[PDB]
RNA sequence: CCCGGCGAGGGGAGUGAAAAAGAACCUGAAACCGUGUACGUACAAGCAGUGGGAGCACGCUUAGGCGUGUGACUGCGUACC
RNA sequence: GUGAAGAGGGAAACAACCCAGACCGCCAGCUAAGGUCCCAAAGUCAUGGUUAAGUGGGAAACGCGGAAGAU
RNA sequence: GAACUCGCUGUGAAGAUGCAGUGUACCCGCGGCAAGAUCUGCCGUGGGCGCUGGAGAACUGAGGGGGGCUGCUCCUAGUACGAGAGGACCGGAGUGGACGCAUCACUGGUGUUCGGGUUGUCAUGCCAAUGGCACUGCCCGGUAGCUAAAUGCGGAAGAGAUAAGUGCUGAAAGCAUCUAAGCACGAAACUUGCCCCGAGAUGAGUUCUCCCUGACCCUUUAAGGGUCCUGAAGGAACGUUGAAGACGACGACGUUGAUAGGCCGGGUGUGAGCUAACCGGUACUAAUGAACCGUGAGGCUUAACCU
C-alpha cells in the first residue's frame, strides 16, 4: 500500500523472545515526508513520491530548492516512487512511520549490497564485470520488532544494505 | 579490498617499508621539515603524528616506546622535552604539508612537511 | 641588432640579379606527416564506384538556372594477376 | 548448344536452365523469354469454373491419406 | 590490394562480413572473455553529439534478462469410491536438498597495518631494557573488513488466454451429435503476476523547478552574419575524501565544517600498558579567495481561445 525508505543500521543476531538468538535487521524508520503525488490525468499514473532525510542546502541546488518548495517541503537525501493502492490519496506534507506495517509479516525490502570492485573471471566466473552494488528484491519476509518509538524496522533474517547506504520496504503481495 | 581500507599499499617489504618510515620520520624531526612526495608524505604524516601525540605523556616506558620505534638517542633525548612544551595547548594537526609541484628528473610529485609552529 | 642557454636555431637590416640561391646551399614531383580553406557525415550496413541529384560558397551570360569543390539520397554494381 | 574465346535480359542469387551475338552515341518507339498488388514496370483486366486446403507456395512409391526437413 | 570490415536464411570448386532475401545497430575509446588476436564476436565501463532556449533532478515506460526445481508428514483418510481387499480429489500447513540474491551478529578461517612468547647475530659507553636480519626469523591470539563450515527469502498463490480432452440443451437426417442454433470447463504448455536494465525506444517519452527579458553595424537579405558589453541558472578542473573505482565514472565535504588527518572519551583485541581499520565529541591541521564552460527570449506551418 505505502512504503518507507530508511538505512541500515546494523545486522546481528538479537535474542527471540523464548530466548533464542536468532538473526534479525536493523533497520531505521525516518518519518517520509509525502512531497508529491501523481495523477492519472495530469501524468499518466498515480503514484507519491516521498522524501527521507535532511540535507544541507549547500549540496541542493536552487532549482531543486524551487522543486522541494513547490512540494512545501525541506530537501532531504532525495526522491522515492512509490505505487498507490489505486484507491485512497494521501496528502502532501505528511510523514509517515512503521504503523500499520504490523499487521502482513510478509513485507518485503530492497537495498543495495556491499561495495566490491570489478573482480577478475577466476574470483567472480571460475568476462569481467561487478557483482553487488545493485538493487535487491528479496522477498517474503517476517517483521520480528515493530518497537515504533525507537523508529526501527526489524524483519527476519538479513537485510540487502550495505552500512549507511539506503533501503526501501514495502508492504509486498508476494510470498 | 579497495574499500574501507587505511595505509596506502606503497608495494614493498614489510620489514622494509617499516624500516623506511622509521628512518623518513627520523630524518623530518631531526631537521623540523622534509621533501616528500604526496603519496609517502600522507603515510609519513600519518605514522609521525601518533609519536608526536605520545610525545606528551612523559614516563619510562613512553621514552622506552619512543627509543623502540626510533632507535636514535639524540631522537629521543630531544623528544619528550621540547615538542611537548611547544604544541601542549595544540591538539592533533602538529604538522603541515604544502606542494611544491613536480621533480623534473621522474615527473615525481613532492610536497613539504614541516611543523605547523615551524620555529620558536 | 634582437630572441635564444655566453649554444644550436630563428627573425629584422644589408650585400647578393635572385638569400622562393645561406654553407643539409641549381631547378625541387610523388610516396609519408601537418595547418587553413569550401562541403558532407554522430539512425545508418557490404569491392566504396557508376548515371541522376536538391543544397551548401565563388566567378560567370552581371540572374536567364554555366562551371568549379563535395555529395544527403536514389536504381545498379560479388578487386587484379 | 554453351563456356573455352559473347555481352545483355528472366528465373533470389546460381558456369552448364530460357530468351538473346554488344561498332559508337542519342532523356524515342516496337518486341523475344519472363511478368502486369507493391518493393520493382506494367490489367488488383474480361468470360465459366476448380481450389476454403494457405494446398497453392516441397516432396515419391503405395493404399483423401501418404506429409516427417532443413535449428 | 584497398576497406565505409553486423547477425540469420538460400545459392555457392561445398561453414559467404563483400552474392539474393530478411532483422538489428547514435559516432569514437579503455579493461577483460578467445567462438571464428591485426580483425569480427560477447560482458563491464567511458569521450563527442542529438533529443530544438539552457540546466537540474523524479518517473510512465515499449523492449530485453533473471525462474517457473524438488522428497516426506499431518485433520482430510484405511474415509468416499470400491462386491471384499484395495483405497482420493486433498494440493491448506510444516519439514530437507541443488542455486541465486544479502549480511559477519552467533560457528569459526583469513585478517604480514594490533598485542604477547622466543632461538642465533649486530647495535645503543656497559647491565637491565630496546631495534635490524634470518619467509612476518619461528610461534600464541586477534580490531575492522572478506569469507563458507552460519542463516535470512525464495521457486508462489492468483488472473488472462489455451491444445488435446471433457461437455448443459439441441436438428439437418420424428434418433444421436463439441456445432449446424443457444453455447461452457479445461496442460504443469504461452503470457501476466516479483524484480534488474531500459525514452540512442532517432517513434529520442511525461512531471516539476531555477535562470537568460542589452545595444550597435553590415550583407548576396535570413532558423543571415559580425562587434562592445553581459557570463545568469547549471556543470565541471582543482583542495579534503568514500563502504565507487584498473583508468573513466558516481556520492559527501570544502570556513555558513566533522569530508580527510590527528587528540580525548567508550568498546574489542592482546595481556597494569600498546591498540591499525569499531562508535561519540573536538577546527588542532588540510580542506580558500579565486579562475573556466555555460545566455541575452528561443525558428516555421495549421486549429481553439481575449483582442
Amino acid at each position: 500500500m505505502i512504503g518507507l525508505v530508511g538505512k541500515k543500521v546494523g545486522m546481528t543476531r538479537i535474542f527471540t523472545e523464548d530466548g533464542v538468538s536468532i538473526p534479525v535487521t536493523v533497520i531505521e524508520v525516518e518519518a517520509n515526508r509525502v512531497t508529491q503525488v501523481k495523477d492519472l490525468a495530469n501524468d499518466g499514473y498515480r503514484a507519491i513520491q516521498v522524501t527521507t532525510g535532511a540535507k544541507k542546502a549547500n549540496r541542493v541546488t536552487k532549482p531543486e530548492a524551487g522543486h522541494f518548495a513547490k512540494a512545501g517541503v525541506e530537501a532531504g537525501r532525495g526522491l522515492w516512487e512509490f505505487r498507490l493502492a489505486e484507491g485512497e490519496e494521501f496528502t502532501v506534507g505528511q510523514s509517515i512511520s512503521v504503523e500499520l506495517f504490523a499487521d502482513v509479516k510478509k513485507v518485503d525490502v530492497t537495498g543495495t549490497s556491499k561495495g566490491k570492485g570489478f573482480a577478475g573471471t577466476v574470483k567472480r566466473w571460475n568476462m569481467a564485470g561487478q557483482m553487488g552494488n545493485e538493487r535487491v528484491t528479496v522477498q517474503s519476509l517476517d517483521v520480528v520488532r515493530v518497537d515504533a518509538e525507537r523508529n526501527l524496522l526489524l524483519v527476519k533474517g538479513a537485510v540487502p544494505g550495505a552500512t549507511g547506504s539506503d533501503l526501501i520496504v514495502k508492504p509486498a503481495v508476494k510470498a | 579490498m579497495r574499500h574501507r581500507k587505511s595505509g596506502r599499499q606503497l608495494n614493498r617489504n614489510s620489514s622494509h617499508r617499516q624500516a623506511m618510515f622509521r628512518n623518513m620520520a627520523g630524518s623530518l624531526v631531526r631537521h623540523e621539515i622534509i621533501k616528500t612526495t604526496l603519496p609517502k608524505a600522507k603515510e609519513l604524516r600519518r605514522v609521525v603524528e601518533p609519536l608526536i601525540t605520545l610525545a606528551k605523556t612523559d614516563s619510562v616506558a613512553n621514552r622506552r616506546l619512543a627509543f623502540a620505534r626510533t632507535r636514535d638517542n639524540e631522537i629521543v633525548a630531544k623528544l619528550f622535552n621540547e615538542l611537548g612544551p611547544r604544541f601542549a595547548s595544540r591538539a592533533g594537526g602538529y604538522t603541515r604539508i604544502l606542494k611544491c609541484g613536480f621533480r623534473a628528473g621522474d615527473n615525481a610529485p613532492m610536497a613539504y612537511i614541516e611543523l605547523v609552529d615551524r620555529s620558536e
